[PDB]
RNA sequence: AAGAAGCGAACGAGGGGAAGUGAAACAUCUCAGUACCCUUAGGAAAAGACAUCAAAUGAGAUUCCCCAAGUAGCGGCGAGCGAACGGGGAGAAGCCGAUUAAUGCUAAUGUAGAAGAACAGCGUGGGAAAGCUGACCGUAGUAGGUGAUAGUCCUGUAUUCGAAACAUUAGCGUUAACAUAUUAAGUAGGGCGGGACACGAGAAAUCCUGUCUGAAGAUGGGGGGACCAUCCUCCAAGGCUAAAUACUCCUGACUGACCGAUAGUGAACCAGUACCGUGAGGGAAAGGCGAAAAGAACCCCUGUGAGGGGAGUGAAAUAGAACCUGAAACCGUGUGCGUACAAGCAGUAGGAGCCUCAAUUUAUUGGGGUGACUGCGUACCUUUUGUAUAAUGGGUCAGCGACUUAUAUUCUGUAGCAAGGUUAACCGUUUAGGGGAGCCGUAGGGAAACCGAGUCUUAAUAGGGCGUAG
C-alpha cells in the first residue's frame, strides 16, 4: 500500500511533464522535470522501479527537453 | 445510483460499477489471489544429492547386524537431506479480467451499501504538513480512511504517509485488498467516473 | 512452515499414561506398554459390560432358589408359579426380598404354591 | 516445456470420431488364399473399437 | 466490501486434499490405498500406457492405415454462426483471418450450413456448400 | 628489448567421450553427446548480413522468449526421439579500423562523514516502555536497544548534505602497438567409409571430412528434401560487427506465509577443526547465569582438595557459574494400603476391609489412595488360508522419519462470461491496464482428393458403417 502510493505520486508529475512537452514551453517542462528527478532517484534505491528503466526515462526526457 | 458528497452535491454513479449485487465467492477468490500473489516464495531445502558428503555406503550390506544404509545423508538420518525438499515457488494466480472487474464492482457496491464510501468534490492539501490533513479528517469524521482521486500530489502524499492508517492511491492503481482492508474510503467524483469507464 | 511435534506428543502421551495409572511395571510408566494395557482395559470393560448383566442375573437366580428351597419349593417351580399367578416382579427385586425380608418372600412362595 | 508424449503408432492406428474410434480389421495382410471369400468381404471395411478398449486408447492418444 | 476477516469461498468451492499414511482414522493408513505388496504398490510404479502384461497390445494387433494430407492442414471450415465476428460485408480468406475465425496461415476456407446468417455478405474466394449458399442468398448475400 | 608461465566460482567455445538405466530380457535404439578428462577466453562467449527462407499480396543478418506443436516426421515403426514454415514479442545495424593499450582535460559515481523534531504527572512494579490522566512532533508512526510493550530516553528514520587523495564510468583530444581483403581452386561437386542434421540408408535432399579424385568460374554457379524441365531466390571458396541471451568466488541496498542449535551451510561455538586413513579422501559433537558480576567479603565441616551449611548480592541463588525453562526413560527417600498356602499377557466387572479429606447434628453419604475374595481374560505389529504362537520387528524414553514439487492431460465441484470463453511471451511509475499471436467449443464423413447435415463403400439413388453448452 505504501509502496503503491510512492509509485502513484510520480505518475502525476510525469503526466504534467508530458503536458509541458505538449505546450512546448522550456521553463514549464524544465521545472516539472527537475521536480521529478530526485523522487525517481530515491525510488530507484528501494528497488520498486528498475535503475536501468530510470536511466532510460532520464535519457528520453533529456532528449525531449 | 444517486449519492451525496460530504458538502451535499448530488453525484450520478452507474449501477453496474457501483450497484452490482455482492458476490462473496468471487470477491473471496479475487482477494485470496491478490494475497497469494503478494507472496515472494523464496526458500529451499537440500536434498540428499546436494547435502554435503554422503557418497559412500556407511557399512557393508550384510554381516554387521545393523539396519542397512546406503548413505549418511538419507532423510532417515539426522543431518540428512529432506525427502521432498522445498524449492522456490511461484504463488501468483491468473485472475480472469472480468472476474477481477466484477470483484471490484461488488466491493464498491458493498462499500456504498454499508456506508464505508464517502464522496468528496476535491481533497487538496495546501502544504506538506500532517496536521492539516488531520484537521480535514477531523471535520470529515474519518480518523482512518483510504483516499483515491484523479491524481496524487507530492504534498498530499507526504502528509498522508506518516499517518498510521491513512493512505493515498491513484484511481488506476487501486487494489481490492486495500479497499476491503481500510475502514473508510474517501473518493472523488471524477475518480468515480473513471472507475465507471474502467469497469 | 515447520511444525515441531514436542508439545502435542507430550500431551498425547500424558493422556495415555494418565489412563494407565495404577498398572504394574512398564504398564504405568512407559508408553509402548501403557498404550496396549489401556486398549486391552477398554476391551475388557466393553466385554464385561455385557457379562455383568449375566452375572447379576445368575446371582439373583441363586438367591431366589435358596429362598424358595427354604420355603419348600425349587426355582424352576417358583418362577413357573409366578408366571401362572401373573406376578411381574423381576428377579432383582425377588432376590432383594429373599435376602432382606424373609416373610414377604414366604408370602410370595405361598402364592406360587397355591397357583401350583 | 513438458508435455505428454503420444504414441506415434497409436496415433496412426486410431482416428478420432465424434462418439467412437475407428480401426481397420485384422487378418487381411497375407496368406488370405485359404480364407473364404465371405470372410474376406466381411473383414474388408472399418470397425469400431470396443467400449473397454476405448479407455486405454484415450490414455494412449489424449490430444486426438 | 466485507472485512478481510469474513470472506468465504462458498460451499463446494474447496475440497481438502487426501494425505496417505496418516493413521487408521483417515481411511488411508498404512498404504494410501495402494493395496498390498505388488508391482503397483512400489514407489516408482506406473500404469504403462499400451501394455497388456506381455500380450501384444491392441495398437500392435491392428494395422496402420491412411496417410496424413498436408492440404488438410491449410483448409479451414467456417460456420454460418461465426460470421458475426466479421467487420464489414465482404467475406474473404483475409477477412476471416482478421476476424480470427481461421488461423493466420490457412490458405483455403469453406463455409458450411451450421448456424444462421444475420446480414448479407459477399463471399469472394471461398467454397460454399449447397445449404450454406441457399441460406446465404436467403439472408441476401450473393456469391 | 617486450611479453608469457601460476592461481581462482559459474557461464562460453572447442578436442575426446562412458556405463548404471528404459525397452518389463537384449544386441539396433535409449540413457546422451549427459557424467568425466583435456585446451582456451570475455564480461559475456558463440553467431551474425544471405551462394537464407518462401512459393503468400513474398520476406529480408544473428541471438533469446510465447505459440505453431507433442503437430509433420524418425523409430527392432518397439521403448522412445521430435522439428520446420510461419505468427506475436525483446532488441535492432550493418561494415572493410565497429581493435588494443596508455596519457591529458570535462562531467558523474564510489571509497571516511554532519546536522537531524517532539512527554510530563499519578499508581503498581526490582525495574515502566505497559495502566489512568493530560500534552507535543510528524516530508520523521509498525527500525534496533534501554531493568516489562517507547514516534517524543539512546542509536536511529524523513529531509538536506560535505572530499585533500585514489578508483571507476561516460564525452572529447592526442599518442603508440596491431590490422587495413578487393571478390576468392585442389575450392564446388563426385566414388568409398563415417559423423551431424527431429531424419536410425531410407526414395534421402542439406552440412563436415579420413582416402582417391575434381569443375565451371557470370554466355557461370548454389539452393528450393531422390531426380528431370520451367520458374523463383542468392553469389561459397576473405575478414569484422553492439543489443536483446547464460552465470555468480564476490560488492551495496532490500526482501521472505524460509530454519531456529537433531533445524538452517558439514561448520551459530577456535570447523574442514578433533578424529579416522599410507594416500586420494571421509568427517563430527559442542549455543543461552543475571538487566547490571553486583560472579558469593567473612565464618564453619573438610586434606589449604572436592563439596556443602551460614552471611551477603540479586526481583528471583532447586538464577551459583555443567548456572534461562527443566519433560520422559532411569534411580532414591517419606507417608497411606496390600502382600510370605498361593500358580499363568497382570487387566477388567464386581467387592470386604483399611487410610485420608469434606460435609452430616455425627461411622451415614460424596471425593481420593490401596485392593483381601469371586467371574472372565494366551500382548502389539507384520505376513498369512490361518498366529498367544515356539514365524518377523521392537531394551526403554526424548527428538527426527516416509505419497511431495513442476508441467501436461481427463473427470468432478465451485465462480465469472456464455455460442462464445480466454490470453501467452512481453509492454507496464509492474497484482491494474494494454498485448487477439495462439488455444478450446461451435460438424461430420472418408486414407485422401473431396463433399458437408451429411458423407464413405458400391455400377446402385439399394443395403450397411460413421454422424445428424462450452
Amino acid at each position: 500500500q505504501n509502496s503503491a502510493s510512492q509509485r502513484s505520486m510520480v505518475r502525476t508529475y510525469l503526466k504534467r511533464v508530458d503536458a509541458a512537452i505538449a505546450a512546448k514551453d522550456y521553463d514549464a517542462a524544465t521545472e516539472a522535470y527537475k521536480k521529478a528527478i530526485p523522487v525517481l532517484d530515491r525510488m530507484a534505491d528501494k528497488g520498486i522501479i528498475h535503475k536501468n528503466k530510470a536511466a532510460r526515462r532520464k535519457s528520453r526526457l533529456n532528449k525531449t527537453i | 445510483m444517486d449519492l451525496k458528497t460530504v458538502t451535499g452535491a448530488a453525484v450520478e454513479l452507474s449501477d453496474t460499477a457501483f450497484g452490482r449485487e455482492f458476490n462473496e465467492a468471487l470477491v473471496h477468490q479475487v482477494v485470496t489471489a491478490y494475497l497469494a500473489g503478494g507472496r515472494q516464495g523464496t526458500r529451499a531445502q537440500k536434498t540428499r544429492a546436494e547435502v554435503s558428503g554422503g557418497g559412500i555406503k556407511p557399512w557393508r550390506q550384510k554381516g554387521t547386524g545393523r539396519a542397512r544404509a546406503g548413505s549418511i545423508r538419507s532423510p532417515i538420518w539426522r543431518g540428512g537431506g529432506r525427502a521432498f525438499a522445498a524449492k522456490p515457488q511461484d504463488w501468483s494466480q491468473k485472475v480472469n479480467r472480468k472476474m477481477y472487474r466484477g470483484a471490484m464492482q461488488c466491493i464498491l457496491a458493498e462499500l456504498i451499501r454499508q456506508e464505508r464510501l464517502i464522496l468528496v468534490e476535491e481533497l487538496t492539501i495546501s502544504a506538506p504538513k500532517t496536521k492539516e490533513l488531520i484537521a480535514k479528517l477531523s471535520e470529515l469524521n474519518a480518523p482512518r480512511a483510504l483516499i483515491i482521486t484523479k491524481e496524487v500530489d507530492e504534498n498530499l502524499y507526504l502528509a498522508a504517509r506518516n499517518i498510521p492508517h491513512v493512505n493515498v492511491l491513484d484511481t488506476s492503481e487501486v487494489d481490492p485488498v486495500s479497499l476491503i482492508a481500510f475502514d473508510k474510503v474517501i473518493m472523488s467524483v471524477e475518480a468515480a467516473k473513471q472507475f465507471e469507464e474502467a469497469l | 512452515a515447520r511444525v515441531k511435534r514436542g508439545v502435542q506428543a507430550n500431551r498425547r502421551h500424558k493422556k495415555i499414561l494418565k489412563r494407565a495409572k495404577g498398572y504394574y511395571g512398564a504398564r504405568s510408566r512407559v508408553y509402548r506398554v501403557a498404550v496396549q494395557a489401556v486398549t486391552k482395559a477398554g476391551q475388557y470393560a466393553y466385554r464385561d459390560r455385557r457379562n455383568k448383566k449375566r452375572t447379576f442375573r445368575r446371582l439373583w437366580i441363586a438367591r431366589i432358589n435358596a429362598g424358595a428351597r427354604l420355603n419348600g419349593l425349587s426355582y424352576s417351580r417358583f418362577i413357573n408359579g409366578m408366571k401362572k399367578a401373573n406376578i411381574t416382579i423381576d428377579r432383582r427385586v425377588l432376590a432383594d426380598i429373599a435376602m432382606h425380608d424373609a416373610a414377604t418372600f414366604g408370602a410370595l412362595v405361598e402364592k406360587a404354591k397355591a397357583e401350583l | 516445456k513438458v508435455k505428454m508424449k503420444t504414441k506415434s503408432g497409436a496415433a496412426k492406428r486410431f482416428k478420432r470420431t465424434a462418439n467412437g474410434f475407428k480401426r481397420k480389421q485384422a487378418f487381411k495382410s497375407h496368406i488370405l488364399t485359404k480364407k473364404s471369400s465371405k470372410r474376406i468381404r466381411q473383414l474388408r471395411g472399418l470397425k469400431m473399437v470396443d467400449k473397454s478398449d476405448e479407455a486405454a486408447v484415450r490414455r494412449m492418444c489424449p490430444y486426438i | 466490501g466485507l472485512r478481510l476477516n469474513e470472506l468465504s469461498p462458498g460451499v463446494g468451492a474447496k475440497k481438502t486434499a487426501q494425505r496417505r499414511g496418516r493413521g487408521i482414522g483417515s481411511g488411508l493408513g498404512k498404504t494410501g490405498g495402494r493395496g498390498v505388496k505388488g508391482q503397483k504398490s512400489r514407489s516408482g510404479s506406473s500404469i504403462r500406457a499400451g501394455f497388456e502384461g506381455g500380450q501384444t497390445p491392441l495398437y500392435r494387433r491392428l494395422p496402420k492405415f491412411g496417410f496424413t494430407s498436408k492440404m488438410a492442414m491449410t483448409t479451414a471450415e467456417v460456420r454460418l454462426s461465426e460470421l458475426n465476428k466479421v467487420e464489414g460485408d465482404v467475406i474473404s480468406v483475409a477477412t476471416l483471418k482478421t476476424a480470427n475465425i481461421i488461423r493466420h496461415d490457412m490458405k483455403r476456407a469453406r463455409i458450411i450450413l451450421s448456424g444462421d446468417v444475420t446480414k448479407a455478405y459477399t463471399f469472394q474466394g471461398v467454397k460454399v456448400t449447397k445449404g450454406a449458399k441457399q441460406a446465404i442468398e436467403a439472408a441476401g448475400g450473393s456469391i
